[PDB]
């Protein structure tokens, strides 16, 4: 920073001041993750459909959403990755918005609060990116005034609309299940913790260390079932994956804390 | 015996990048908003009309 | 560096200017929000759903209205993400005042009511090491201004010089492998802020502010 | 240099100057090349030194 000088030979202020400037270090570190698919060789042979096959689509779709519920809301995150998840970037930051029950006659609504969280992003980023669960078109659709005339466009007519773009955001849609770590299902996107984020799509750097690779086992120990001695085979299915957040741009003298994310939240009351 | 990360450790350079790093941006706005003047010394002196009959 | 220095000598006198933090004391002028404020030109915003002109475009007009009696506004200044503010403004019915439905709803910043926005962010000195905000939010949403009544003196654009054996800050840069960029700039405001209305002398403001609704 | 302060010699203000010389080096010796199973100890260098006795 600058300093207001004045023009003594002597006095302390006719002297110029001293300064320093810093920088710091982020870090993609890279992180497996995988499964293995063990099935018995008669049942290869018997079935009508090729179960190899099915298998191979399996292995790969599971790590692809293992890694998205990694980024947003933290789910299972590799204790190296050093970058806040999504949903806890905004969190801690105080970036989240509650959505209402008031009709829009406060500014809470979905579609007032979509604006709420983008204008929380805006104030030191570009939001350009809506992350949901599908259906917003619906729910943007049947928004309605304290009279049940409609909010969002003029009349019922032709109302579900274009969910690909909305404010100005694109829209991403998230679904399926991750492991729970207890052998049921949790959800990639929980429902009951966010209605939708809003971020700034720049600031989310994904490291692809290792695209997903397939290879198929047939003499291996996997599990403690030895595969050959059983009449088995497996397909074992791995990548290597890293996340870094922009979160913190400088803003002066002292190191700053800000958020690319905002979090909208659902009704909670009655 | 098995020749593990830390035993290949002197092998394996961490890389850069520069995708996050970036100068100072130029926030300031008053000398491109308001109109300038070209001062020759210190101080100068603005007369304006005070009151009138 | 030499961004770094040419940036930190702008922010600085735009907080000077506008809220007058740490203001050179041989500025006689008002600074942008104390001029407002002492002419009473302060318009709140309050929370009817626009029952009132209190809803922020009724306020922004309102403070255009004060400024226009004796001057004529030109600028709208505040801090960024007005879009999103102009858009979900609602009626006592819960729809949209700014634009007629919520669909295509975050429209331009850059000209807000036939006034020319400018936004305004970054930190200065807060007189003990740490960071003070070139905007206060606390005490401003946004000012109104007549452009033609603020003067920005420039005695001398900012300069860089390179030291390589000078002592600066208690360093000797030549005895230990140093060197130095020095930064400065000589800077003056004014504002017009009084004109003659008859046979007294007048107290106007060519600025107004609107304030943030602090209740509830 | 004729401007600065050096050694608590304020150059200008006593008519005098100096020059200032510096340079920047790095050493490394490849011993120890590997010899087995442990990490073995040996040098690429070997000394003769002078007749001692009187």
């Amino acid at each position: 920073h600058a300093k207001w000088v004045g023009e003594s030979a002597t006095a302390p202020e006719g002297v110029k001041p001293t300064a320093k400037a810093t920088w710091a270090n982020k870090t993609l570190v890279a992180e497996e993750l995988a499964v293995i698919l063990p099935i018995h060789e008669n049942v290869l042979a018997d079935a009508t459909e090729d179960l190899l096959a099915e298998l191979a689509r399996m292995g790969g779709a599971s790590i692809g959403r293992a890694l998205d519920a990694a980024v947003l809301f933290g789910h299972q995150k590799p204790v190296t990755w050093a970058s806040k998840s999504l949903f806890e970037s905004a969190d801690d930051a105080g970036q989240v918005v509650a959505v209402g029950n008031s009709n829009g006659v406060e500014g809470d609504d979905i579609s007032g609060s979509i604006l709420q969280a983008a204008e929380m992003v805006a104030d030191v980023y570009d939001p350009s990116h809506l992350l949901g669960y599908s259906g917003l078109r619906y729910r943007l659709a049947n928004q309605r005034d304290a009279n049940g005339q409609p909010l969002f466009q003029p009349y019922m007519q032709g109302t579900p609309g274009s969910d690909g773009m909305v404010h100005g955001l694109n829209t991403v849609f998230f679904s399926g299940n991750v492991d729970d770590g207890s052998n049921g299902d949790a959800p990639v996107w929980d429902r009951d913790v966010a209605s939708a984020i809003v971020v700034d799509r720049s600031r989310v750097v994904i490291g692809v260390r290792q695209d997903i690779t397939v290879k198929y086992l047939d003499q291996a120990t996997v599990g403690g079932i030895n595969l050959a001695e059983r009449d088995m085979v497996a397909l074992r299915f791995c990548g290597r994956f890293a996340y870094a957040l922009g979160d913190n741009i400088a803003q002066g003298r002292v190191a700053a804390e800000n958020s690319p994310v905002a979090v909208i939240t659902p009704y909670a009351g009655s | 015996a098995d020749t593990n990360r830390t035993d290949a450790a002197a092998l394996i350079q961490e890389a850069y990048s520069d995708v996050f790093l970036d100068s100072v941006s130029e926030t300031a706005k008053v000398i491109g908003t308001f109109p300038v003047y070209n001062m020759g010394t210190k101080t100068t002196n603005l007369p304006v009309l005070s009151t009138f009959p």
